[PDB]
RNA sequence: GCAAAGAUCUAACGGAGAUAUACUCAACAUGCAACGUUGGAUACUGGAGCGGGGAAGGAUUUCGUGCCAACGGCACUCGUACACGAGUUGUUCGGAAACUGAGCACAACGUUAUAUCGUUUUGUUAGGAAAGUGAAGGAACUGAAAAGGGGCAACAGAGAACCUGGGAUUAUAUUCCAAAAAGAAAUUGCAUGUGGG
RNA sequence: CGGGGAAACCCAGGUGGAGGCCUGUAGCGAUGCUGACGUGCAAAUCGCUCGUAUGAUUUGGGUAUCGGAGCGAAAGACUCA
RNA sequence: GUGGUAAUGCGGCCAGGUAACAAAUCAAUCCUCCCACGGUGAGCUUUCUUUUCACCAUAAUCCACCUUGGGCCUUUUUACCGCGUUGUUCGGAGCGGGGGCUCAAGAUUGAAAAAUGCAUUGUGAGUUCUGCGCUAAAGCAAAAACCUGGGGU
RNA sequence: UACGUCCCUCUCCAAACGAGAGAACAUGCAUGGGCUGGCAUGAGCGGUGGGGCUCGUCCCGAGGCGCUGAACCUUGAGGCCUGCAUGCUCAGGGACAC
RNA sequence: CCAACUGCAGACCGUACUCAUCACCGCAUCAGGUCCCCAAGCAUAGAAUGCUCUGGUACAUAGAGAAAGGUACACUCAGGGAAGUCGGCAAAAUAGAUGCGUAAGUUCGCAAGAAGCAUUGGCUCUGAGGGCAAAAUUGCCAACUCAGAACUGCUUACGGCGGGGAAUCCAACUGUAUAAUUAAAACAUAGGUUUG
């Protein structure tokens, strides 16, 4: 709800902050082995519970 | 309340009479200017009064001068009343499109144009 | 008809969050709180705990920002004891101490 | 148009009731409007000096 | 097998989702089934509601524009899905600053091979010297009087100075609005004039 | 408050609103159908019927007592399927 | 500091008070619903319907100053009788009548405020805060913060 | 190649689905009329009614009486009559046989 | 020194959305579970049950459609009426309100809604029950309830709503209690006694 502390607000917002795809030219590099993110999170179906 | 009513009673119905000062409405029909005779008829002769309908004797007088109907009476009416006979005889004519009716003034109705 | 929400972000009926129903000059029917009241000035609870003449009945910032006539009274304990209190603690005052010095100058008149 | 009905007194039988007297119309009720009646008209004829004290004291018991 | 919670019908728009033929052939007998929005019709919930707000829990699911591979156990032109871009405004609202409760246990002391153990609100630590500054007088210093150490524990108890209107958002509002503050108040700290003293 | 009686007391009409009182919603439970389901909607649920419903009542948050230990209106019940 | 016979107007330390506390009964204001009068808009209209539906709003904060419910003052003194509640009671320890002081809750007049909002002003029923002052071998949390007085300064 | 058979379409003595009995411009299908049956006297209008209201009249009133064995329904999982009346059909289409 | 006036200043964190037949827990968008506030009209005793304005919704795969056999929160049945079965299991059955009436037993409180009999619609009328404004008199007005009468009708016709009686065994009573096969006669209880 509305409750929440300042430090948890900030963890949150770095989840939020990482919870994004591949940039494309990552894929054109020189060596690279990086295809999808495959540390994505979805709220339905992994909980942080923080 | 004070006094248990009767069903019988509902044949005489008397209508509530002012202090003093006859009030007095008018209907304009400029703007949707023969019908003028015909309307006259159709409010005399469907008025109520007391009860009975066409007899209204002469306590209520009507008259049509400048496009304008008259009405002035000692009884105590409601404006209301002649904005429901009036959207009678408009649908019974068959003309309740594109004429409406509108208040103006404190006691006068005024004719118009959708 | 309409329903209320509340709007002040505590959501309980409990005796402190007390609301009454206002229509606004929005023609809308909204909540307002109902301030808590008390229960005034006091006689001391072992003298029988009446409500003292003279005094009102306010709250902290209210009783903060009166003046001193709205809760006391120009005689002798004003706003602690009542009339009747007073009068009887001068007149036993009066007695006891007649009693006591006639009873000193007894004793002395019988020693000397 | 069944509240005038109802008024003059037409679907209110026997065979209509269908809760208790007294949820219908408690006797507590109508022992407080007749009592209030009947002191209302004592304190009116005292003040009026119809009657004494000595009745008013009498009367106001047997009521 | 996909049967609890009664139920949908119609026209016009939209869409690749059609009125999709070898010909003969007017047409039916050779392109079925299903989708969104708007209008109309018919029903359901029935104020202990498939109504409008909050706590615990969740943490971007919110909003707009697109998209329709996978997922929404049938389907989709649609989505709490996928991509991009955005959104949460306070002297007074809730908390803290700043109360105490059932309670907890830092210090001190004691005990233990071992503190990672015990006592610690029935006024109340500890064999126990636990007080650090008012007024002062002749700008700061100096030191009289005050038994019983420090702290936490309630977003429903105590406490707590603000209300309406808005043509003000795509999404926030007792939080935004500008000199005619749309406006009207209340309260706190420090200063300045007036009056009284 | 009315009537009776020598007296002790007796007969009657109102007012009032008591109780681990009664019928009955919400709530808290779970008797029967030995119903339905029994590769379920569900690792205990559904329907109707049933117990109680001012009290030894129901419920939110905080707090306190555990592994040969805790807690128990006592069934070897319960202590994160 | 200062008026009134009085109830009571107005300009360190110590003792009390507010915070601060159950049930039932009965009865206000606010709000909701209904009814009666009007005004404005829309619906029905083969026939009937002086008709059916919707709307008619007023925040906080402030001035000035009538009801009804408690407590009290002064005057004239109550013969076991009087007062009073729906209800279980009150009186020489001061009933009732006359005149007053005060408290709580409302009403009214006005400033705000039409400059706003939308396209009137009267009855009856129900419900809160409020008032009616304060089961039991069960008997109604505490503190901060604040208020008044007694003294000295 | 021919005879023909099956599917699509229509009917119901058959029928879970297949299979069956039939028709294939045919009173075949549709609507209406008449019959046979069911219920029980329609909407509307009008001069007996316990009572009541206003000026011998004029009205409110459950029910009753008349028009009225009226009104409505009657083949549809499928009653009758063309040895009763009209309307629609306008080269039936496809696959096998091959 | 005291008040108002006036000037300036008024810091920190929360604030989107949800709160559930899809946003939380149950491996899931699961017929299970989950605290608080506001709460309209009519019938009616009514937060029972049925229907409706405001707000919300047409989402839970659909179409055609007479087999047997099933499930149901669906019904009827001639004559008989428990003969069925371990056993009236299951179903039926009683039923609101008002008046009259009510046994044995008993801790005098109850048993008791004991048992049983009668009435009830519609319409048109009559009587009783009050207030404030000037007298045991005049006007004006509100709100509903009860009782009595004439006329008239029934196909006994929404929903909701106890079947009753005579006995025996056990436990005095209200309560608790094996979450997921046992709700009892078990446990508790008031009362009685003993011990330190
Ligand atoms: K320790
Ligand atoms: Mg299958
Ligand atoms: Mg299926
Ligand atoms: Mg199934
Ligand atoms: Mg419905
Ligand atoms: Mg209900
Ligand atoms: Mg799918
Ligand atoms: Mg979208
Ligand atoms: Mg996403
Ligand atoms: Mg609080
Ligand atoms: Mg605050
Ligand atoms: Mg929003
Ligand atoms: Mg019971
Ligand atoms: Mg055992
Ligand atoms: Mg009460
Ligand atoms: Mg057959
Ligand atoms: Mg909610
Ligand atoms: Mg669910
Ligand atoms: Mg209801
Ligand atoms: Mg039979
Ligand atoms: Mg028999
Ligand atoms: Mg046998
Ligand atoms: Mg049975
Ligand atoms: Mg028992
Ligand atoms: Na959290
Ligand atoms: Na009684
Ligand atoms: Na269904
Ligand atoms: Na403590
Ligand atoms: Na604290
Ligand atoms: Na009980
Ligand atoms: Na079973
Ligand atoms: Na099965
Ligand atoms: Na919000
Ligand atoms: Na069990």
């Amino acid at each position: 709800g509305r409750f929440k502390p300042l430090a948890v607000k900030k963890k949150y917002a770095k989840k939020m902050n990482q919870n994004k795809p591949v940039p494309y030219w990552i894929r054109l590099r020189t060596g690279n082995r990086i295809k999808w993110n495959e540390k994505r999170r979805h709220w339905r179906r992994t909980k942080l519970n923080y | 309340v004070a006094v248990r009513a009767k069903v019988g009673s509902r044949s005489y119905v008397r209508q509530k009479q002012l202090a003093k000062g006859k009030k007095v409405f008018k209907i304009d029909c400029s703007i949707p200017a023969d019908v003028l005779g015909n309307f006259e008829q159709f409010f005399q002769d469907n008025t109520k009064l007391n009860g009975r309908k066409g007899k209204l004797s002469d306590k209520v007088r009507l008259s049509m001068n400048d496009n304008v109907l008259t009405i002035s009476t000692t009884m105590a009416y409601r404006k209301k009343y002649f904005k429901y006979l009036t959207k009678k005889f408009l649908k019974k004519k068959d003309l309740r499109d594109w004429i409406r009716i509108l208040a103006t003034g404190k006691g006068t109705y005024q004719l118009k144009y959708f | 008809c309409p329903r209320v929400q509340y709007r002040r972000r505590m959501h309980y009926a409990t005796r402190g969050n007390r609301m009454k129903m206002v229509r606004t000059p929005g023609n809308k029917l909204v909540m307002q709180k109902r301030a808590k009241r008390s229960q005034g000035i006091h006689t001391p609870w072992v003298l029988g705990h009446k409500r003292l003449g003279g005094t009102k009945a306010l709250r902290h910032i209210d009783a903060r920002l009166a003046s001193r006539h709205e809760k006391s009274v120009s005689r002798a304990y004003g706003g602690v004891l009542s009339h009747d209190q007073v009068r009887d603690r001068v007149v036993r005052a009066f007695l006891v101490e007649e009693q006591r010095i006639v009873k000193q100058a007894l004793k002395e008149h019988s020693k000397m | 148009k069944m509240k005038e009905a109802k008024d003059m007194g037409r679907h209110n039988g026997v065979g209509r009731r269908e809760g208790s007297r007294e949820a219908r119309m408690p006797s507590k009720e109508l022992w407080m409007r007749r009592l209030r009646i009947l002191r209302r008209l004592l304190r009116k004829y005292r003040a009026d000096k119809k009657i004494d004290r000595h009745v008013y004291r009498d009367l106001y018991m047997r009521a």
